[PDB]
This record gives structure tokens, sequence and C-alpha cells, in this order.
């Protein structure tokens, strides 16, 4: 029951974009809440990049994200950005 | 242990170096850019550590990261309290005395941490209870920082683990 205060949305990419897209795509708001809702250990990264590798999704069905940055400068408008 | 490997591994954002001007810590990566998720867990799991090198490295990273964290501690209280409680259950009274301090230090590092602590006590709280009268006076002086900055909920939710606790301010 840890919950973020506020969101906004992003304006230009970044790292934590990224992240944060990979975990909305899953359903997810952030890292926070994808350990709440899964018994997680580690959320599995890429070496290099530390982008997110794979993510299990709600129904328990999984998805697998690309060693290179997936959230186009199109989308990073839509990437939502919480507070705590 | 997660902690020595943590240690001296590539992610360790820490440079081992000692500088005869003090005891400051020199940090490779800037504080701020880290990912919280995966850093102050680790530098928690260090909470245990009583062994030369890496006691140091684990406490002074867990005082520059609470002391600088800010808005990125409270996200990752959940992952906290597995370490915090492993600490205090080892009953090394040198471990509980680091790790009370270092709980003081969580509860005023950031706002609503010290709230949004309270759901745990009776996950961390209950080994005080055995070094409940200098360590007695630690475990008071630590539960009033707790109750101070736990909000409406933290007393009742301290008494129930700590039967004994009482506190005016």
């Amino acid at each position: 029951d840890v919950k973020p205060k506020s969101v906004s949305h992003a304006k230009k990419w970044s790292e934590e974009i990224e992240n944060l897209y990979r975990f909305q795509q899953a359903g997810y708001r952030d890292e926070t809440e994808y350990r709440q809702v899964k018994q997680v250990s580690m959320v599995d990264r890429w070496p290099e990049t530390g982008y997110v590798k794979k993510l299990q999704r709600r129904d328990n069905t999984f998805y697998y994200y690309n060693k290179q940055r997936e959230c186009d400068d199109k989308e990073v408008h839509k990437v939502k950005i919480y507070a705590y | 242990t997660a902690f020595r490997k943590f240690y001296e591994r590539g992610d360790f954002p820490i440079a081992l170096e000692h500088d005869s001007k003090g005891n400051k810590i020199a940090w490779k990566v800037e504080i701020e850019k880290l990912d919280y998720h995966h850093y102050l867990p680790l530098f928690f799991d260090g909470l245990c550590e009583m062994t030369f090198p890496y006691e140091f490295f684990a406490r002074q990273g867990i005082h520059d990261m609470l002391e600088h964290g800010g808005n990125k501690i409270l996200p990752v209280l959940p992952q906290l309290i597995i370490p915090i409680k492993n600490a205090l259950n080892l009953r090394n009274r040198q471990v509980i005395c680091v790790t009370l301090k270092v709980l003081q230090h969580l509860v005023v590092s950031a706002e609503m941490v010290g709230k949004a602590l309270v759901p745990y006590y009776r996950q961390i709280l209950p080994v005080l209870n055995i070094f409940k009268n200098n360590i007695g006076d630690l475990i008071q002086e630590t539960l009033e920082a707790f109750e101070r900055y736990g909000g409406e909920n933290a007393f009742i939710n301290i008494k129930y683990v700590v039967p004994t606790y009482e506190s005016c301010l």
C-alpha cells in the first residue's frame, strides 16, 4: 500500500522513461507496483543497458523487451511519471 | 552476504579508495541517478555485515543514499523490510544498534516513509522486546522516532508489538 502521490506525463525520452514505458506496457505503473503485485526477487534487466528484459503480466503471460530502446519518440508523451 | 557479492562487483557504485582527508566515500556514480529499487536493498543487505571492509561501505553507503535519496526512498520501502528483519533477527547487539540508528534515519529521510513503515512494525519490531531495557534507550529512542513520524496509527501499532512501550512525545 505504498502508492504514488501524483502523475505527470513525460516530455523527453530517458532511461527512466524507457523502463517506465516497459512497466506500463505490461500493465504496471512502475517497479513499485510490479513488485507489489508479483512475488519478485529480481527484475530481469539487460546487462549492458539496464533496461527491463521481461515482465510477468497480471494474467501470468510474459512480455519480453529488446536490449535496445523500444519507446519511440511518438510514445514518450504517453509514459506516466508517478511521484511518491 | 549478498552485499559481499555486491561489493567489488561491477555495478558496485562506490570507489574503493581511502583519502586521508576524512572518512567520506567516493561515489563512482551520482547517487541521484541510481535505481534505488536495485541499490538501496543491496546496501541494506549489508546491515548484517560486521567484517571490516564491508561494514564501512554498507553503513556509509546507506547513510548517503538515505540523506540524498529524496523521493526515491519511499517507492523502495517494501524491499527493505526483509533486510531490516534479517539484521535484527541475528540478535547481535551491534547489528541491532547500527540498524536502529538506520531506522531512525529512514523515517526522517523523506515524507511519508515513517507512516508507510507502520504496516511492517509486526515484522521488524519483535526482536526489540528481547533487548527492551546502550541498547535499551536506543530502542526507546527509535520507537519514539517511529511514532513521531508515523502518523495517527503509529503508537497503537508500536504497542501491539511492544506491549511495554510508552511515550508522551
